[PDB]
């Protein structure tokens, strides 16, 4: 899967609140999350 | 044909109507007629179906899914507030 | 005629899957048929029956009610010694000298500003009641902080809330749910209670109608704020398959084209009313 | 993107597709000023106090001008 | 989607004692539903 | 007559004046707001 | 100082008070307005 690497700059990224009790890319929450989901959906590939 | 006649009067003809088409044309061109006071009654409309449809049941509660669901609102919004002109 | 035993509208819990309640009693057979303030929700809908709405409301918001003063305390005192000041130095001055006429000049500009800042300052002050508000909309509500606010322990509010999807309900339950010391309340009466007694740093989120209401109950010290947060209705509810559901909505409807409910209301709501007159 | 990446272009013209959607507006908007929590007659005290100085210094001025005006003979 | 007949939303002659516009459409199985606004009255309610 | 008709001008000047800042500081009062100084990235 | 005139002084006193008021209230009113933002410069509005 395309690795994507990022930075816990909020509210880019950031941890969600029950991120402990979450796994995966369910961990993070953003600006940056949501335009990863929407690259990923234009482009068309799986990403962590 | 009413509204015409309101405008058409010049203040000589009041017309009563249901408070959902006075507000629509409140808010259509060319935006020269208004709702005054408040309402006579208060009633709703409502979807029907020939009783004992096997229609009734699921189409109701479709009704009240979209109301909660915020859809009915939006929807009102969407052909009251968003195309009108004088806003 | 008799009260719900356990003073609950009704809610199955998310556990033992059980209504209590009015529509509790209704479903196992407690009692005939349910009149009441009971707000049709999807859920009880598929339990019940409702008859045609007899009310309609919507979930509102609840807030605590909210001539020298144009010109600040300690200035009016400041325009005394000032005048006291300026007549003790024309007093140490004594048709008239030139040098006592120029202090006339300078406290007649100085009476001028004074008269001028309470005259436009009481002009924003009028204008300003009428246009002012501390928050209208209720996605303002939201953002605004320090104002706490809560719904009831159960029913359609906390539930609607619970439910919605639509971004400020969701951002307010969210809220709500994490919110310490908690901010529900057991009884609306307790909810009032705590919007007085916080002054202004709690508003309470409950149905237009007990709302309007209060609204005009001693000590008349409540107010409803902005517009519904949705529009729905009080039915009166009977156990599906009841012998008396259709006649019963029959009746609903045929007392509401009668002007019957109307008239309730108003005998209920706007005559008993102690005090909804706003002038701009 | 690493640059000579399969990724790159499509990610490009995906990027400029999201801007003319209003996609990337819409999440700056969500993210920024919709989870925003700050969004936005009484008396001026302190104000009148500046024209006091103009008020005293003036009459300062005057005093100075009655004992002058006392003076000339 | 059709548009009621004759264009009217629905009453009962007296004399006649046919329905007429949408409920008429309604009880004398011409249409299969109607999403109209439609006034909720009680002689509506009593035919459907 | 010339002193007289010079201090009404001046009286009806002084008067638009006084008016003109009442009823502008009426508007200043009812609307805006200031906080900040609005420092010059230079300034500071 | 004939009391006519005095009467006369009065009224048309109180005349100008009421005119310079008026001006100044209505072109504080306008002034406050202009502060209100137009209706042409939103884009749905417009
Ligand atoms: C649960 C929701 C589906 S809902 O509340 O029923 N409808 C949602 C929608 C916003 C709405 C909300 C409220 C009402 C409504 C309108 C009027 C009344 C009273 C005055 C009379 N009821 S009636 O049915 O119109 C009458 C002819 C007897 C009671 C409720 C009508 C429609
Ligand atoms: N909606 C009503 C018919 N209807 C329509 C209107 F446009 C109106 O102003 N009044 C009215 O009674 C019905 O259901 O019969
Ligand atoms: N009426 C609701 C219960 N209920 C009562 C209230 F007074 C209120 O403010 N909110 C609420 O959900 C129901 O039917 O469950």
């Amino acid at each position: 899967t395309v690795v994507v690497t990022t930075i816990l700059e909020s509210p880019y990224v950031m941890m969600k609140k029950n991120h402990e009790m979450l796994e995966g890319n369910e961990r993070y929450e953003g600006y940056c999350v949501d335009l990863a989901a929407e690259i990923a959906k234009h482009c068309g590939f799986k990403y962590k | 044909e009413g509204v015409a006649r309101v405008r058409k009067s010049k203040g000589k003809y009041a017309y009563l109507l249901e408070s959902t088409m006075n507000e629509y044309i409140e808010q259509r061109k060319p935006c020269d007629t208004m709702k005054v006071g408040g309402n006579l009654d208060s009633k709703g409309y409502g979807i029907a179906t020939p009783k004992g449809s096997s229609l009734g049941t699921p189409v109701n509660l479709a009704v009240l899914k979209l109301s909660e669901q915020g859809v009915l609102d939006k929807l009102k919004n969407k052909w009251w507030y968003d195309k009108g002109e004088c806003g | 005629l008799t009260i719900v035993g356990d003073g609950k509208y009704g809610a199955r819990d998310a556990d033992t899957k059980i209504w209590n309640g009015m529509v509790g009693e209704l479903v196992y057979g407690k009692a005939d048929i349910a009149i009441a303030p009971l707000t049709i929700t999807l859920v009880r809908e598929e339990v019940i029956d409702f008859s045609k709405p007899f009310m309609s409301l919507g979930i509102s918001i609840m807030i605590k009610k909210p001539f020298l003063d144009p010109l600040a305390y300690e200035i009016w005192m400041a325009i005394v010694f000032a005048y006291i000041l300026v007549s003790v130095v024309l007093f140490l001055v004594s048709p008239r000298s030139l040098s006592a006429r120029i202090v006339a000049g300078v406290w007649w500009f100085f009476t001028l500003i004074i008269i001028s800042s309470y005259t436009a300052n009481l002009a924003a002050f009028l204008t300003v009641e009428r246009m002012v508000s501390p928050i209208e909309s209720a996605e303002d509500l939201s953002k605004q902080t320090e104002i706490a606010y809560g719904t009831l322990d159960s029913g359609s509010t906390k539930e609607f809330f619970r439910r919605s999807k639509i971004a400020v309900f969701d951002k307010m339950w969210t809220y709500m749910r994490s919110a310490e010391p908690s901010v529900f309340v057991r009884t609306t009466a307790e909810g009032v209670a705590r919007v007085r007694k916080s002054k202004g740093k709690y508003a309470y989120l409950l149905e237009s109608t007990m709302n309007e209401y209060i609204e005009q109950r001693k000590p008349c010290d409540t107010m409803k704020v902005g517009g519904n947060l949705d529009s729905k209705g009080y039915g009166i509810a009977t156990p599906k398959g009841s012998s008396l559901g259709t006649p019963v909505n029959l009746a609903v409807l045929k007392l509401s084209e009668q002007g019957v409910l109307d008239k309730l209301k108003n005998k209920w709501w706007y005559d008993k009313g102690e005090c909804g007159s706003k002038e701009k | 993107t690493p640059k000579g990446s399969s990724l790159g272009t499509p990610v490009n013209l995906a990027v400029l597709k999201l801007s003319e959607q209003g996609v990337l507006d819409k999440l700056k908007n969500k993210w920024w000023y919709d989870k925003g929590e700050c969004g936005a007659s009484a008396l001026s005290l302190s104000n009148v106090a500046g024209v006091f100085y103009i008020l005293v210094g003036g009459l300062g001025l005057a005093m100075l001008v009655a004992l002058i005006e006392f003076a000339y003979k």
